[PDB]
């Protein structure tokens, strides 16, 4: 399994090969969306 | 007395060594066939998809609960996964880039498409079983589910329920930008939440039956749809389910959420706080807990 990309754009697990962009859910901010 | 059979199928792979999921298996099993009632004439067939180490493991479990207290008829029936799986690769190869983790086509990713052609899969024989999760825990009687078979209306082949965490309004995010007003992805009452795969009843007489469903398994509708909805995913079945859910609902009998009542609370630390609540409620009698994430279930 992988685990859910928590970006709105790209694959569906997070860090996928093909994505570059990482836009987060409103309220959240970093590469992984965590703060 | 002409013997009638009742079918249930669950995935039991990779449990040796798995401690975790052999105590989500005994709880599950062991709450089933405490609370199971059926009639003199009447059996239960428990169908585990297994590699042989699990079968190992799962007959160890089963004698230790089997015969169940209420004393009916049962029988276990192993099925090999790496059987299942070249059985399934053909219908199935398709779908797998919109819906496994990650890319591309994996034999090992095909297994978690079992549900969608299990008509295709199980004996002519069989016209109905329920898939079941091994991380659930029975609060009534199992007999009771398959009474909701009855309540398909023309032109469904599949019993569900409605995912109950904010997941596709995440997934379905491009299509429901280009499409402000749509339903896809939203909570209920009058949103399309999408579907949990924890619990399904599958009609294979009617799957077998159905054109549309026939159709919607063929390599350029599943590109067509995933195309249409922007769509990926990385649970399987679900995803499928889920998609072909969003245009077609009336392939679907949606099940009520007392009979699938999903714990995990994964999606609301991840974005979806305001609006969880929404999708999380459930409210009335609970027949089926299930402690999906690798969330504990309470007692
Ligand atoms: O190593 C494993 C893992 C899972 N299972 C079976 O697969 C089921 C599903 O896995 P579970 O651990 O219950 O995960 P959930 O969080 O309930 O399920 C989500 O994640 C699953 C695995 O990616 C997807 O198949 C589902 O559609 C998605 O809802 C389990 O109940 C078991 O029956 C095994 O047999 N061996
Ligand atoms: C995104 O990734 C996380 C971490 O791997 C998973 O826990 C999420 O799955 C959960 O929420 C959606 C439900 O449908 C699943 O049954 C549940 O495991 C995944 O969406
Ligand atoms: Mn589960």
């Amino acid at each position: 399994q992988c685990e859910s990309n928590p970006c709105l754009n790209g694959g569906s697990c997070k860090d996928d090969i093909n994505s570059y962009e990482c836009w987060c859910p409103f309220g959240f901010e970093g590469k992984n969306c965590e703060l | 007395v002409v013997p009638v059979d009742y079918h249930l199928l669950m995935m039991f792979t990779k449990a040796e060594h798995n401690a975790p999921l052999q105590a989500k298996a005994r709880v599950a099993l062991s709450s089933l066939l405490r609370l199971a009632k059926f009639e003199a004439h009447e059996v239960l067939n428990l169908h585990f998809v297994s590699e042989e180490a699990s079968r190992e493991v799962a007959k160890a479990l089963l004698r230790e609960l089997l015969p169940p207290a209420a004393g009916f008829k049962c029988k276990v029936i192993f099925h090999d996964v790496a059987v299942l799986t070249d059985k399934l690769f053909p219908v199935v190869e398709a779908m797998q880039k919109y819906f496994s983790a990650g890319s591309g086509t994996y034999y090992s990713d095909s297994i978690f498409f079992l549900s969608v052609a299990m008509h295709q899969i199980m004996p002519k024989e069989i016209p109905r079983i329920i898939q079941l999760d091994l991380d659930l825990k029975y609060k009534t009687n199992i007999r009771e589910l398959f009474e909701e078979f009855d309540n398909f209306l023309p032109g469904a082949v599949i019993g569900i329920a409605r995912e109950m965490q904010p997941v596709y309004r995440h997934t379905f995010w491009q299509f429901r930008h280009e499409n402000p007003k749509t339903r896809v992805g939203d909570p209920p009452p009058e949103g399309l939440p999408g579907f949990n795969s924890g619990v399904m009843l599958l009609n294979l007489e009617a799957m077998r039956q159905s054109p549309l469903y026939s159709h919607l398994l063929e390599p350029s509708w599943v590109q067509q749809l995933a195309d249409k909805y922007h769509f990926r995913g990385h649970l399987g079945d679900q995803d499928f389910f889920t998609m072909i859910g969003m245009e077609h609902p009336e392939l679907f009998h949606v099940l009520d959420c007392t009979w699938n009542r999903q714990l995990c609370t994964w999606w609301r630390d991840h974005g979806y706080s305001d609006v969880f609540q929404a999708y999380f409620r459930c409210e009335g009698h609970v027949k089926i807990y299930h402690g999906n994430c690798n969330t504990p279930i309470p007692e």
